[PDB]
């Protein structure tokens, strides 16, 4: 049994834990009591990655769930599958962090992560052999952006050999107006760059022009942007839930997608938003990515794609193949085999088949300029910098985030053009 | 006496495991419970097939064997499974967390928390013969513990056991199964530290066995099971001259003399026939000449190379069923004056035979067509040389920009033990080379 | 004749017991390099995460002294 402890940080955090909790306890035939009332035997063998068992058969989420706003914890109980969370893995404050990262990462959250290590603590102790950890946060906010990157700080320093993993939602002005979420984005991608092993990059631009263009969704709510987020985290958590060869758990996937520490962000795709060729074809598609990159502006380092139903294996290997040979200039030629695959029986939810992709792609660059530019837009005229230097923080501080930030990109710009010869 | 002992290290040793021991048992009607009727010699014997199984007073006959895995979830498949009585439960060890594709996790990290209660088992065993021969070890160049575990466990035979012969069955990658993408890294930094603790290694290329199940048996897309059924049939092959006896039958000791011209030199080449389906082997008897043809077939072959391309130093003709000399050199002498055969200037150009009258067997539910005889061809070629070529490639894209290099340095390794294993393989693609070359 | 047939045996010994010693050697050394290695890359990224707590200790402080 390799665990792997969950946590859910801020508004959006909780919303987005909330949907995956309700879309992985369908898939493996879980009630909102905690039963088991499925059908099929592989839906229990890996159970225990998210899931303690208490005697009467009863299955509870390894799930921590915190938030500086006492509200949204009102709102995840009275949810479905509200009745599942733990009593006690609810940590709450009363003063909100009022969009402010100083607030989450310095003060108010800082009041609040001992009472949280105790949770994560207690959960971990009970645990066979520990994988590491999976955080849902934004990094728009204050609490998600600034107590989610000071947890993962502190946890580390208690688990150090253990893997932090990130579903990170970035933010935009399409979905957004708060003005100082590129200062909380650069400022958590600051963090996120030194102190996890893998960010999968949720783009609120990209799930905005998804509901929008492709689904065609005139003004689309939270919940039509989490829909997106619930199917994606589903496929990409399908390899460590199910038995299977491939990407099996955390570090075996940090492996195949990480050959330089720091180039650790992932751009998700899906499909549908069917035949083996189709899908194929649609989850290599730029209008599939939940990251606003166009693979075809840079290289794949590593991709990692999961096909979901009844479907020819053989058919799936031939068209696998077949996009590498057609899109190869689009693959670095220095890592051979760089693209893996995994079929998975079982479909999600209302799908005969599906196809989830996780590329590492130096196109990803394309969303940290978007942010360094937001960014430098403030910074240069020192706009609401007062909301921070009111906590204690320095300018220097902020220097180091945004060039730390151009660092990460150049890299992924030195990777890009890097050949064989 | 003579006997011998299996070592089955991570996923691929343990699955192919699985599948030799089920086929042994089938081969000398051993039951999924360990009775075997017709051996009238109650708790001991010196038979044949005593070189692999021993015998408890109850008439249980036990695997020489012991199944090592990192993390517990293929062991407990042959713990709950067809033959659990088989093995004694302290045969079959496991830990907790796998090496996670990372030669340095599984030599050190958490290799090293398991090492000396595998060793103890080992021993355990060895204690319980009468004149050990030696060891056979089971594993993936690829993977984790394939790799790194079985180096470390290489290296620590060496102490225990002194020069006590060591073989190896080596599952060299494949992109169509292959599970990691440092597998190039693995291959080379285990190859590089096994090759003094090794006397011999049959290396079995992943994508010629899955090639072969695809083109001879029609398996659209083939499993793990699929390849390693073919796998066993293969592994049975050059293990039935120890477990039978008959008289034309030749030690595989014999054959390695042949083998191993220089130590580092230990690399042969198999190629096995007949492989064919049901379908296709109804009404269709292959003679021994057929089979004896097939072999020079290079789509036969277990690793993808071309031996007419390259020399041989050495070539052994392993036989079983129903085969006699007369038609074997009749078949020889036929391919002597039709094929592609070029011998080093410094080796004879013989080739070594020995027959086992006990015919193939298959098992229940697989791929293979029951045969009358078959034939394991066992050659020492300049040749194997490429799929040594084709890794180091591999590893030398990678490792000019140092992809994937931290994890294996966030463990305690140094990248001066990547560049001096990279070296050590250099050298050998360059020991392969001098060998092909006339004498002065 | 008799003391040259001493002198190979013993020579077999000899080397045979050269290839053990090194190799229990070369393995010891190599698992030792290698726990300081782990260890000191381990104890660089603790410190790492000490400097931060001590950063944050440090502007925590220079907020209470502004009134
Ligand atoms: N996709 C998605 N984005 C969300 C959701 N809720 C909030 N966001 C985004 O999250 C960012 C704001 O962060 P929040 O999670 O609301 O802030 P918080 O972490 O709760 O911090 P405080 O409210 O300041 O205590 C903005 O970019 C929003 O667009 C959601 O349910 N789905
Ligand atoms: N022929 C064959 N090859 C296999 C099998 N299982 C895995 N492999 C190959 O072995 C390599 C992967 O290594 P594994 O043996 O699965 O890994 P491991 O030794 O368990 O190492 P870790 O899991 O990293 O601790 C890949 O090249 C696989 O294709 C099998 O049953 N048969
Ligand atoms: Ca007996
Ligand atoms: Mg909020
Ligand atoms: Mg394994």
């Amino acid at each position: 049994m390799r665990e792997i402890v969950h946590i859910q940080a801020g508004q959006c955090g909780n919303q987005i834990g909330a949907k995956f909790w309700e879309v992985i306890s369908d898939e493996h035939g879980i009630d909102p009591t905690g039963s088991y009332h499925g059908d099929s035997d592989l839906q229990l063998e890996r159970i225990n990655v998210y899931y303690n068992e208490a005697t009467g058969n009863k299955y509870v989420p390894r799930a921590i769930l915190v938030d500086l706003e006492p509200g949204t914890m009102d709102s995840v109980r009275s949810g479905p599958f509200g009745q599942i969370f733990r009593p006690d893995n609810f940590v709450f404050g009363q003063s909100g962090a009022g969009n402010n990262w100083a607030k989450g990462h310095y003060t108010e959250g800082a009041e609040l992560v001992d009472s949280v290590l105790d949770v994560v603590r207690k959960e971990s102790e009970s645990c066979d052999c520990l994988q590491g950890f999976q955080l849902t946060h934004s990094l728009g906010g204050g609490t998600g952006s600034g107590m989610g990157t000071l947890l993962i700080s502190k946890i580390r320093e208690e688990y150090p050999d253990r893997i932090m993993n990130t579903f990170s939602v970035m933010p935009s002005p399409k979905v957004s107006d708060t003005v100082v979420e590129p200062y909380n984005a650069t400022l958590s991608v600051h963090q996120l760059v030194e102190n996890t092993d893998e960010t999968y990059c949720i783009d609120n631009e990209a799930l905005y022009d998804i509901c929008f263009r492709t689904l065609k969704l005139t003004t689309p709510t939270y919940g039509d942007l989490n829909h997106l987020v619930s199917a994606t985290m589903s496929g990409v958590t399908t390899c460590l839930r199910f038995p299977g060869q491939l990407n099996a758990d955390l570090r075996k996937l940090a492996v195949n997608m990480v050959p330089f520490p720091r180039l650790h962000f992932f751009m998700p795709g899906f499909a549908p938003l069917l035949t083996v060729p189709e899908l194929t074809q649609q989850m290599f598609d730029s209008k599939n990515m939940m990251a606003a990159c166009d693979p075809r502006h840079g290289r794949y380092l590593t991709v990692a794609a999961i096909f979901r139903g009844r479907m020819s294996m053989k058919e799936v290997d031939e068209q696998m193949l077949n996009v590498q040979n057609k899109n190869s200039s689009y693959f670095v030629e220095w890592i051979p085999n760089n693209v893996k695959t995994a079929v998975c029986d079982i479909p999600p939810r209302g799908l005969k088949m599906s196809a989830t992709f996780i590329g590492n792609s130096t196109a990803i660059q394309e969303l940290f300029k978007r942010i360094s530019e937001q960014f430098t837009a403030m910074f240069r005229r020192k706009a609401f910098l007062h909301w921070y230097t009111g906590e204690g923080m320095d300018e220097m501080e902020f220097t180091e985030a945004e060039s730390n930030m151009n660092d990460l990109v150049s890299e992924y710009q030195q990777y890009q053009d890097a050949t064989a010869d | 006496m003579r006997e011998c002992i299996s070592i089955h290290v991570g996923q691929a040793g343990v699955q192919i495991g699985n599948a030799c021991w089920e086929l042994y048992c089938l081969e000398h009607g051993i039951q999924p419970d360990g009775q075997m009727p017709s051996d009238k010699t109650i708790g001991g014997g010196d038979d044949s097939f005593n070189t692999f199984f021993s015998e408890t007073g109850a008439g249980k006959h036990v695997p020489r064997a012991v199944f090592v895995d990192l993390e517990p979830t293929v062991i407990d498949e042959v713990r709950t499974g067809t033959y659990r009585q088989l093995f004694h439960p302290e045969q079959l060890i496991t830990g907790k967390e796998d090496a996670a594709n990372n030669y340095a996790r599984g030599h050190y990290t958490i290799g090293k928390e398991i090492i000396d209660l595998v060793l103890d088992r080992i021993r355990k065993l060895a204690d319980q013969c009468t004149g050990l021969q030696g060891f056979l070890v089971f594993h993936s160049f690829g993977g984790g513990t394939g790799s790194g575990f079985t180096s470390l466990l290489m290296e620590r035979l060496s102490v225990d056991y002194g020069k006590k012969s060591k073989l190896e069955f080596s599952i060299y990658p494949a992109p169509q199964v292959s599970t990691a993408v440092v597998e190039p890294y693995n291959s080379i930094l285990t190859t590089h530290t096994t090759l003094e603790h090794s006397d011999c290694a049959f290396m079995v290329d992943n994508e010629a066995i899955y090639d072969i199940c695809r083109r001879n048996l029609d398996i659209e897309r083939p499993t793990y099971t699929n390849l390693n059924r073919l796998i066993s049939q293969i592994v049975s092959s050059i293990t039935a001259s120890l477990r039978f006896d008959g008289a034309l039958n030749v030690d595989l000791t014999e054959f390695q003399t042949n083998l191993v011209p220089y130590p580092r030199i230990h690399f042969p080449l198999a190629t096995y026939a007949p492989v064919i389906s049901a379908e296709k082997a109804y009404h269709e008897q292959l003679s021994v000449a057929e089979i004896t043809n097939a072999c020079f077939e290079p789509a036969n072959q277990m690793v993808k190379c071309d031996p007419r391309h390259g020399k041989y130093m050495a070539c052994c003709l392993l036989y079983r069923g129903d085969v006699v000399p007369k038609d074997v050199n009749a078949a020889i002498a036929t391919i002597k004056t039709k094929r592609s055969i070029q011998f080093v200037d410094w080796c004879p150009t013989g080739f070594k035979v020995g027959i086992n009258y006990q015919p193939p067997t298959v098992v229940p539910g697989g791929d293979l067509a029951k045969v009358q005889r078959a034939v394991c061809m066992l050659s020492n070629t300049t040749a194997i040389a490429e799929a040594w070529a084709r890794l180091d490639h591999k590893f030398d894209l990678m490792y000019a920009k140092r992809a994937f290099v931290h994890w294996y340095v966030g463990e305690g390794m140094e990248e001066g033990e990547f560049s001096e294993a990279r070296e050590d393989m250099a050298a050998l693609e360059k020991d392969y080379e001098e060998v092909g070359v006339d004498s002065v | 004749k008799r003391e040259h047939e001493r002198e190979v045996i013993q020579k077999a010994i000899e080397e045979n017991n050269n290839f053990i010693k090194m190799a229990k050697e070369k393995l010891a050394q190599k698992m030792e390099s290698n726990k300081e290695n782990r260890e000191a890359h381990l104890a660089a990224m603790l410190e790492r995460l000490q400097e931060k707590d001590k950063h944050a200790e440090e502007v925590r402080k220079n907020k209470e002294l502004k009134e």
